[PDB]
């Protein structure tokens, strides 16, 4: 029964390696996630003038 | 024992926590992209208008030149 | 209390395999959503290309026509 | 333990997916975020063409 708890144990620091792992990619993941929502509202306003914009050429054209 | 148990306990959570806020990131992810598609279609539209408009312009004055 | 502590400890563990069993279900959900958000994107970069050439034709022959005026 | 440790590790690959996910993501918007720069600068001597 020694080397059983030995497993158990084994097994329990892998998957807090393992959490802590996960734990790491998501930091990085919510930083990008941060970043390309930012970025997706910023072109939103550039995207809201282009159309402006065009709305402008096409009128004055005519 | 007590304490290890507790731990990993306690980064599970963390992690979910933290898979939440990632989860409601791409959702509102997909709202945006979907959105700005819709005024990119209207854009690409607006756009080739004009493209014909600017052609048969410059058709005009390039014809005129001509003549 | 031990038997109390043995409760707590069963508690816990058993919390851990639920939360891990939701975060499969909550990453499967992103995964999806993120897929649907990279086809967008795909056909949305497409869309900008044709515009930005549009706009190039549109400048090249505004300042054609302006010269010829 | 042998099956949180099980689920635990078959997370860890799906997160591991999710992650790479997400940074070509941020890099997809950020290129096309380029292309919309130049598209706004394009129209706006486009309008100042028009007048």
């Amino acid at each position: 029964l020694e080397e059983m708890q030995r497993r158990a144990d084994q097994l329990a620091d892998e998957s807090l390696e393992s959490t802590r792992r996960m734990l790491q990619l998501v930091e990085e993941s919510k930083d990008a996630g941060i970043r390309t929502l930012v970025m997706l509202d910023e072109q939103g306003e550039q995207l809201e003038r282009i159309e402006e914009g065009m709305d402008q050429i096409n009128k004055d054209m005519k | 024992a007590l304490s290890e148990i507790e731990t990993r306990h306690s980064e599970i959570i963390k992690l979910e926590n933290s898979i939440r806020e990632l989860h409601d990131m791409f959702m509102d992810m997909a709202m945006l992209v979907e959105s700005q598609g819709e005024m990119i279609d209207r854009i690409e539209y607006n756009v080739e208008h004009a493209v014909d408009y600017v052609e048969r312009a410059v058709s005009d004055t390039k014809k005129a030149v001509k003549y």
